[PDB]
RNA sequence: ACGAGACUCUGGCAUGCUAACUAGUUACGCGACCCCGGUCGGCGUAACUUCUUAGAGGGACAAGUGGCGUUCAGCCACCCGAGAUUGAGCAAUAACAGGUCUGUGAUGCCCUUAGAUGUCCGGGGCUGCACGCGCGCUACACUGACUGGCUCAGCGUGUGCCUACCCUACGCCGGCAGGCGCGGGUAACCCGUUGAACCCCAUUCGUGAUGGGGAUCGGGGAUUGCAAUUAUUC
């Protein structure tokens, strides 16, 4: 039953069904207005989105 | 009329080291360095290590 | 540096009511904690004597506040 | 400590040097002088251009400067 | 009426513990192991009597009809989620104890744990922490 | 037909540039156009840590988005202003057409 | 027939409270409700300050109707009592001889600036590292 | 279309398919 | 009609200052005048911008704290009215002239400083300012009320209204009065 | 010429208690006795008949703003919520009390129902209300 | 020449300008209650930007007055005045054996690679306690605690790609935690006029480890999830 229990495990919920879209990590994801990613990622590609410090 | 150009890695040795060439005129605060330089960084693999490249 | 732990009765003995009708409507200043300080009793029984003083008439009201009530003795003239 | 830069004080210069016939001693005046004459991304170093080319009116007026 | 009254009694010996008699009535049945704030006023309110008299002038029918309550409080009316023991183990009935059927009840079910060698058991016999919460920092006055 | 149209972006001067210019030929196309309603622009603030790692002064940035959105409103057919519509849109302009 | 109106604004912290001066009787009422039923009612007497000050003779001609909103409560209450003497001032200013409003306006702010000037105080965005804008955490050696 | 995502999503995408 | 500014029901008029040398620094007759102790604010900006205050109002910001009362002007408005009350009730005098001769009698008129390194005890008496005067008679009334008012019985309107009667005629049955006597020796015992 | 806007709430509201009990005709509910008015609350209130005050306060609520339902009531008598060692919030009301309020206010001529939700005052619950104003003015003069 | 300054954002005002059925105001009609006049965030529509929204421009500069100063840079006080020192952002050369290889398909070298240091499933652990230390929360009460009534905001966010998991008015049931058919919003329209708390008023309490304080612990009932026991939460 290699197939039927490979990955039956139920990761419908959970932190762990989400990760980065940038690098793949499961650490400290940013998902507010859908961004998914960690922040590093969202720190070095954040000028062409369009995120300025200005304030 | 103003450019700086810095290389930081594996300079003949084992210890990293760091050099700078600056010729010309650098604007270091404010806004306007928001809209005079443009900043480049780029990452550049050799045999004996990763070499950085910094272009303003 | 004596504690004397204050012990106040709960209703009035016999010698109280009649202390409080002489002596109470014959000061300057009346509160339900100077009349609680001075006759030793509890500070809602002198609440009770106080509405039941003000009812009888014989103290006018100053001012009420849910904190503290003030009341003063009659005019002797 | 309201101190003026030397920008200020050398534009402030240059501008009563070059142009001194069209000049007064209202700060609204010369203000609009200095804005229609020369070209100042801002308004509050064009400000501090008026101010102190008022200044320097009001000591030139007194006697002669070596600037 | 704010004269004392004849045979005002003090010390009132209800179901062999101490009570005051200068406490309200809504707080001086407080005193009794078992009953508390909030089913103190739910028993007053049964029982007709005002909540503006203080405990040590009352009479023997009405705080007999007071321990009728205590004793059996389901066919006056009160609900059944007010009770502090309901569902029980051993017999499966709704019932409000007063310290005694309260302290022995609390002992059978602490045996009844240390017997059954659950880890809860375990714990109350060992003299820790039962509702897991950290203990590395606190609960320092456990031994020396 | 009762028409409107939204022009939403990013930057706020060339916002200006293309609703005036808007403007400007409902004008002269001899149109009731009516004025530019200004809706209160949306702060996009997002804060986070500076350094990958977590040692340091716990210093935090402040990075920042405004959206303005700006009404347009005629009474036209539909031809007369998708061709007005589809002339000279910029990048960083976005535009929407709805009908009422 | 002609309506004399005047719309005068006033404001303390973030409370905008517009007065509405119309012509008729001596009466003021803040949404609907007097001033001398004005939560809290500890100040009264600053509610009934600036009619007190100018008198009911120059009130009685004017229908005073403000509504308010924003703020707490003694921001509301110095917003209305700034609305009022505001609103006073300019209907005078726009309709009566101008020596009355001189009059009134010079002991008006020989009370107190408030009542006409509105005070530039407003809450300092509050900074990290610290739980306000000025205090910091505290800090820990060793 | 049965999505219709929100205005600031839109733009946070348009902003991420440029990167 | 205003013809006097009565401040809820007592008159600021015909109220006498004994000192002179502090004329100028409280104000409560004919000019700082109102109706109520809470005013608007901009009064601790400049220098002495403070002394332009009213004393009553000086006293209700100075009632207020040991944080669970900070804010709370209300409550200490109604508690200098109410005190104002026991105290024009309790002596049959006007209650501006208590607290007028009670902040005279209560100050400090001469101070020992801390000189030298960290632990020794050396004090060198100097006198104390005319407005330093008034913020520590203050602070001493305000804390004297507070220590009494304090797992008592007795309200806070009456632990106040006692304080003051007994500044005021000097009896030194308050603790205000007690810390005054006591710094004035400390600075008399070695000059 | 007085109205409900120009009458004191604190007698306003004790003295619609005292006609709710004159009236008597409100069908209170039977667990009136053993119920705790919300989830932040500690004890019962020491008024033992509560329901009249609260029918009070709610008819003057729908009175300063028409539309509300059971959910804006349990917003309006929200309060402090003291969890002990927790550090407080706010909590809302209790709905089924809100609920009977307004059942014995339907019940009892004074309320019909809102249009598509909440509820509305009856005319004759406002020629009711502004009649018990004007006495409380009269009282009061 | 860099740094400071200069520059940008926000607050503080302008009854002047441009504009608004996704923001209102003022008038008019209808409707409801009362004693001839008051209230309506009730309904509907003739002007307007006084409130609101946000665009362009203006305004404060030591500008004036009186002093001090070599009478030069500047300083002090006052008048008219919304401000005569608002807060943040950016922030130079030089280096630290400062931290991050556990942010990365950024990475050199070394180790390991089928009885695996890759990977997956099931269970456990990161929470385990003689003790010490740091950041914090609640209190030690009567400037208070409980119970009713009165009454006032601003930043925000909201149906997501694999990705399923949104915010909620309204009706009934139940003490409550909660449950079901019902409507709106992909958003200045719906929650919402965000009936927030502290405060305000009126009772109860009376110096008592007390009606302060809610730790520890027993029994019961709901929600989330495949799964709660070392109590998820209520």
């Amino acid at each position: 039953g290699h197939q039927q229990l490979y990955w039956s495990h139920p990761r419908k919920f959970g932190q762990g069904s989400r990760s980065c879209r940038v690098c793949s990590n499961r650490h400290g994801l940013i998902r507010k207005y859908g961004l998914n990613m960690c922040r590093q990622c969202f720190r070095q590609y954040a000028k062409d989105i369009g995120f300025i410090k200005l304030d | 009329k103003g450019c700086e150009v810095v290389v930081s890695g594996k300079l003949r040795g084992q210890r990293a080291k760091s050099m700078k060439f600056v010729d010309g005129l650098m604007i270091h605060s404010g806004d306007p360095v928001n809209y005079y330089v443009d900043t480049a960084v780029r990452h550049v693999l050799l045999r004996q290590g990763v070499l950085g490249i910094k272009v303003k | 540096k004596v504690r004397d732990k204050l012990n106040n009765l709960v209703l009035f003995d016999k010698a109280t009511y009649d202390k409080l009708c002489k002596e109470v409507p014959n000061y300057k200043l009346i509160t339900p904690a100077v009349v609680s300080e001075r006759l030793k009793i509890r500070g809602s029984l002198a609440r009770a004597a106080l509405q039941e003083l003000l009812s009888k008439g014989l103290i006018k009201l100053v001012s009420k506040h849910r904190a503290q009530v003030i009341y003063t003795r009659n005019t002797k003239g | 400590g309201r101190v003026r830069t030397k920008t200020v004080k050398k534009a402030a210069r240059v501008i009563i040097e070059k142009y001194y016939t069209r000049l007064g001693n209202d700060f609204h005046t010369n203000k609009r002088v200095c804005e229609e004459i020369a070209i100042i991304p801002s308004k509050k170093l064009r400000n501090k251009i008026a101010g102190y080319v008022t200044h320097l009116m009001k000591r030139i007026q007194r006697g002669p400067v070596r600037g | 009426s704010l004269v004392i009254p004849e045979k005002f009694q003090h010390i009132l010996r209800v179901l062999n513990t101490n009570i005051d008699g200068r406490r309200k009535i809504a707080f001086a049945i407080t005193a009794i192991k078992g009953v508390g704030r909030r089913y103190a006023h739910v028993v007053l309110r049964k029982a007709d009597i005002d909540l503006t008299k203080r405990a040590g002038e009352l009479t023997e029918d009405e705080v007999e009809r007071v321990i009728t309550i205590m004793q059996n409080p389901r066919q006056y009316k009160i609900p059944d989620w007010f009770l502090n023991r309901q569902k029980d183990v051993k017999d499966g009935k709704y019932s409000q104890v007063l310290a005694n059927g309260l302290d022995n009840k609390l002992r059978e079910d602490l045996e009844r744990l240390k017997k059954i060698r659950a880890h809860r058991g375990l714990r109350h016999f060992w003299g820790l922490r039962v509702r897991g919460q950290h203990t590395k920092t606190t609960g320092r006055r456990g031994r020396t | 037909h009762r028409i409107r149209i939204t022009l939403t972006s990013r930057n706020v001067k060339s916002l200006e540039k293309v609703c005036a210019d808007l403007i400007r030929g409902a004008k002269e196309k001899n149109l009731k156009v009516k004025g530019p309603v200004r809706m209160p622009t949306k702060t996009l603030r997002i804060t986070t840590r500076k350094t990958p790692c977590g040692e340091g002064s716990k210093t935090w940035d402040r990075f920042q988005m405004r959206i303005h959105k700006r009404l347009i409103d005629l009474h036209s057919p539909s031809e007369i202003v998708k061709q007005i519509t589809s002339i000279s849109i910029e990048p960083g302009v976005e535009v929407e057409v709805t009908i009422a | 027939g002609p309506l004399q109106s005047v719309q005068v604004f006033g404001r303390k912290k973030t409370a905008t409270a517009v007065a509405h001066c119309k012509r008729g009787n001596g009466l003021i009422k803040v949404n609907g409700r007097p001033l001398e039923m004005i939560e809290p009612r500890t100040l009264q007497y600053k509610l009934l300050e600036p009619v007190l000050l100018l008198g009911k003779e120059r009130f009685a001609g004017v229908d005073i109707r403000v509504r308010v909103k924003g703020g707490g409560h003694v921001a509301q209450i110095y917003a209305i009592r700034q609305s009022i003497s505001k609103a006073l001032v300019a209907y005078y200013q726009k309709y009566v001889d101008e020596a009355s409003k001189k009059e009134i306006k010079d002991i008006l702010i020989q009370y107190d600036r408030t009542l006409l000037v509105a005070d530039p105080r407003r809450c300092e965005s509050k900074k990290f590292g610290g739980p306000g804008a000025r205090a910091r955490y505290q800090k820990s050696y060793r | 279309m049965a999505v219709q995502i929100s205005k600031k999503r839109k733009f946070v995408a348009d902003g991420i398919f440029k990167a | 009609t205003p013809d006097i500014k009565l401040f809820g029901k007592w008159s600021t008029d015909d109220v006498q200052i004994n000192d002179i040398s502090l004329q100028d620094y409280i104000a409560v007759k004919e000019k700082y005048a109102k109706y109520l102790p809470h005013s608007a604010g901009r009064y601790a900006a400049k220098r002495f911008r403070k002394a332009q205050c009213p004393i009553v109002e000086r006293l209700t910001n100075s009632m207020m704290m040991h944080g669970r009362n900070n804010g709370k002007k209300l409550m200490t408005v109604r508690i200098v009215k109410h005190a104002f009350e026991i105290i024009h009730l309790l002596t049959g005098e006007n209650p501006l002239q208590v607290l007028v001769n009670a902040i005279i009698n209560s100050g400090p008129r001469e101070d020992s400083t801390r000189i030298g390194r960290a632990g020794t005890v050396r004090r060198q008496a100097v006198d104390v300012s005319p407005l330093r005067r008034v913020n520590q008679a203050i602070w001493l009334l305000c804390t004297g009320a507070r220590e009494a008012a304090f797992r008592n019985i007795k309200t806070i309107a009456e632990c106040l209204a006692d304080e003051l009667i007994n500044a005021a005629k000097g009896s030194s049955n308050s603790y205000a009065i007690k810390k005054k006597d006591e710094l004035e020796r400390v600075a008399k015992s070695n000059r | 010429g007085v109205t409900v806007k120009d009458v004191n709430q604190q007698e306003f509201v004790r003295a619609l208690a005292a006609f709710l009990k004159k009236s008597g005709k409100l069908k209170v509910p039977e667990w009136v006795d053993t119920v705790k008015l919300a989830k932040h609350k500690e004890l019962a209130p020491y008024d033992e008949n509560w329901f009249y005050t609260r029918a009070a306060s709610t008819a003057r609520h729908l009175y300063l703003r028409g539309g509300a339902g059971v959910g804006s009531m349990t917003k309006i008598y929200g309060g402090r919520q003291r969890n002990g060692v927790m550090p407080s919030h706010f909590s809302r009301g209790s709905k089924s009390v809100a609920r009977r309020v307004l059942q014995a206010l339907e019940g009892l001529k004074m309320v019909e129902k809102d249009q598509d939700w909440g509820r509305k005052l009856t005319p004759q619950g406002q020629r009711d209300l502004d009649r018990i104003a004007g006495q409380v003015a009269a009282a009061k003069k």
